[PDB]
């Protein structure tokens, strides 16, 4: 149902964020945390962007 | 349309027992009277056995007496063989067929049973000692001297292979014209080897794409077999 | 334990009749329940007669079939022989014993012009002697009529074990090709000096010879 | 003869279970005593368990005491190893095993021993972390130094795969005279290499076809790149 | 439980007999199960005796086992060696709770001449290193006796960590060749100047040197 009342804040909400970069898909009732920089390349992220 | 279908019938143990079958279908089955016929190859066809409509009746030839056993399923309209204590004679190309209707007869004299109207398709048992066997195929290059308005010949050898059936194509079949497989013989190893060749143009040669295509199914074998032309060189 | 006889094969030209033969050497056929059938080569005999004078679907009406108590047995008469028919016949009915069949007469009807024999020798192949495998190919091909006998002979010496030979079968251009297979071993395939793969065809003989020393 | 077939390890992951048999062929497989013996690579001869021929006396090892689960089933001819919790030294080839006796004794000591004379093909389990990984294969040309008479070693190089095992015939399997397949060597990053080659005298230089031949089943790549002496080119 | 003790390698010419003491420390192994079996490297071990003296089909009748009573041990006995029994040696039995296997064994039939070591390097291509891996290669080949040993070295201080010396191969010259890989990341490659596939070979040691002008 919506939420447009309950979730949204004057100047924007920035609270909530999706992944979007994984190595697979995840499997079903499997819940993903890593906050891990993905590489996609073969240089290492080291930890920085 | 009227026709019968066959499978089943292979390689076997002596000794053993196999089941055979045939089904058929564009008629009315449980009417009908069937007929069980092999064929030893390079010999005459021989009777089997014969089973009456209802399932009831049972005569059988004397080789077999008591050795075989048949039934019919009329609900799944399919007859069912089964043959035990195979001996060396029993390699043969077996068919299924039909009678002219159930068992009639005229004359007061006379019995249930009549001639042979139909026949199957064939099926083809092994029994022997020798066991699965892939086949060897090799790419026979065409005589180079074949030039300048000419007809060439080429094909793929199929030889040390076991068993039946292996289909020999060119093309995977696309290309009928001029293939003439020789027929499978046995050698005094046990073993089968036979000949395969396309009439084909020799000015042909190294410019369309050549590719024989062997299917050996019951191995799970297919092999694509490509002619080159040959390096005779020094 | 009964046989039916009828000749190996019958020749003749298009434009004549011919019949068929079908009797026993013993027991008796006269009013009783016959059949009769062909087969063409290779494949599924089919039905051509049964019962005497009656006919299946999709057959022309030059075949007509008659029964006889005189001498035991009963005649298929066919009338304006065509060459595309040519092939075996054989005899069956339920006799006072068992259900009987008939050896088998090959059909043949003179419709193209002789030709002499071509004979071709195949030794094994180069890559197949290291293999220590050895299998005589001879090819009898293009050759009118289909009956062809061929014999294996090793230095003279008739060879009779490890032969076989397939019957020929319609070509193309209305011939037959026919193979002979002699299953030797490359111990005793060297050894012999020559050989021969005669084809005698119509009384027509031409013979070739070739030296196993070329395969090297 | 009397032969044993073993099948069923490979790529396996740790901590799961898994399933193990023996095939057999040659004698009544009821009438002995079964084995279960597993080899390591790089290591020697690691003995797993044992069966009385009837199921009644089972006898274990000590270092997985419980660890694993073995049985026996007469009817179907069949042994088997229901084995447990993978680690790192069992990385080893199976091997299913005859009795030489079957209980025989000093005199007064009388026990099910172990005696083998007759041996399985070998099943071997992987558990690793480097999983299966796909190669990359490099041709091996014959440097120009060999001329004149001499030998010139060609072939091809497969580096950097994983896991084991691959075969090497030369024209896939039509030479046979000087075929050398080095044995494949875990490089530290956890993957393989090896070298194969042939004996060929450098008359055939220009004019004979070299084609690698390389089965890495388990992955089950191939490569044919070209196979020739590089040209001198600049 | 128990534990059999082998010379991992002895050397001795084909003319002569070889023994192995087969001393398991522990207990007595005294009127119990006796096993032997052999292994030619990279295939599955072969039975040799079994109880005391008792040898399998088709072994040469050399080999012969014993055991020795009083020192509670065990011994084989091959009369007249050949280069072929070139294998690994195992000592197998059973105390009654389980088996144990020994030490193992590399025996050596010195019947051919010792091969002086030559060794020739292979440093990694460009196109891989973009990904920040490269292994380092060391091919050693014909050398004589095959009982050889490998060591990797870094700026004079000897490395452990991805050190792996693979399996002497037989030859087509008779003699021995293997190999040895240490992949390691390129800062470690960068940064030591120079590194050595240091390998002794019957207290002779071979060596030779790679460098970075080829990496660049």
């Amino acid at each position: 149902w919506n939420s447009n009342n309950l979730d949204s804040k004057v100047g924007g909400n920035y609270n909530y964020l999706y992944r979007l970069f994984r190595k697979s898909n995840l499997k079903p009732f499997e819940r993903d945390i890593s906050t891990e920089i993905y590489q996609a390349g073969s240089t290492p992220c080291n930890g920085v962007e | 349309q009227v026709q019968l279908v066959e499978s089943g019938g292979g390689v076997v143990q002596p000794g053993r027992s196999l089941r055979l079958s045939c089904a058929a279908s564009g008629f009315t089955f449980r009417s009908y009277g069937m007929h069980w016929v092999r064929q030893a190859p390079g010999k005459g066809l021989e009777w089997v056995a014969f089973i009456s409509y209802d399932g009831s009746d049972k005569y059988y030839a004397d080789s077999v007496k008591g050795r075989f056993t048949i039934s019919r399923d009329n609900s799944k309209n399919t007859l069912y063989l089964q043959m035990n204590s195979l001996r060396a004679e029993d390699t043969a190309v077996y068919y299924c067929a039909r009678d002219l209707s159930a068992g009639h007869c005229t004359g007061g004299v006379c019995y249930t049973a009549g001639g042979i109207d139909y026949w199957g398709q064939g099926t083809l048992v092994t029994v022997s000692s020798a066991s699965t066997k892939g086949p060897s195929v090799f790419p026979l290059a065409p005589s180079s001297k074949s030039t300048s308005g000419g007809t060439a010949a080429l094909g793929c050898l199929v030889k040390d292979y076991f068993p039946e059936p292996v289909t020999v194509s060119w093309n995977s079949g696309a290309l009928t014209s001029g293939v003439h497989t020789f027929p499978a013989v046995l050698q005094s190893s046990g073993l089968y080897s036979l000949s395969s060749v396309v009439t084909v143009p020799s000015s042909s040669l190294g410019t369309q794409t050549y590719i024989c295509n062997v299917n050996h199914k019951p191995s799970n074998t297919k092999v694509d077999k490509r002619v080159e032309p040959k390096s005779c060189d020094k | 334990n009964f046989m039916l006889t009828q000749p190996h094969s019958v020749s003749e030209s298009p434009g004549k009749t011919v019949t068929i033969s079908c009797t026993r050497n013993s027991g008796s056929i006269a009013s009783n329940y016959v059949q009769w059938y062909q087969q063409r080569p290779g494949s599924a005999p089919t039905t051509v007669i049964y019962e005497d004078n009656q006919r299946p679907s999709g057959v022309p009406d030059r075949f007509s079939g008659s029964i006889d108590s005189s001498s035991n047995s009963a005649s298929l008469t066919i009338s304006g022989l065509k060459t595309e028919d040519e092939a075996d016949y054989y005899c069956h009915s339920y006799d006072s014993d068992n259900v009987v069949f008939g050896g088998g007469t090959k059909l043949t009807v003179l419709g193209q012009p002789k030709a002499a024999p071509s004979v071709t020798l195949f030794p094994p192949s180069s890559e197949e002697l290291q293999a220590n495998k050895a299998t005589l190919v001879c090819l009898i091909s293009d050759f009118y009529p289909g009956a062809v006998t061929v014999a294996w002979k090793a230095d003279s010496s008739p060879v009779k074990a490890g032969v076989e030979t397939t019957t020929p079968s319609k070509q193309s251009n209305n011939k037959y090709a026919a193979s002979s297979y002699l299953s030797l071993t490359p111990e005793q395939w060297k050894s012999h000096r020559s050989y021969s793969c005669q084809v005698t065809h119509e009384g027509s003989t031409v013979e070739k010879t070739v030296a196993p020393t070329e395969c090297s």
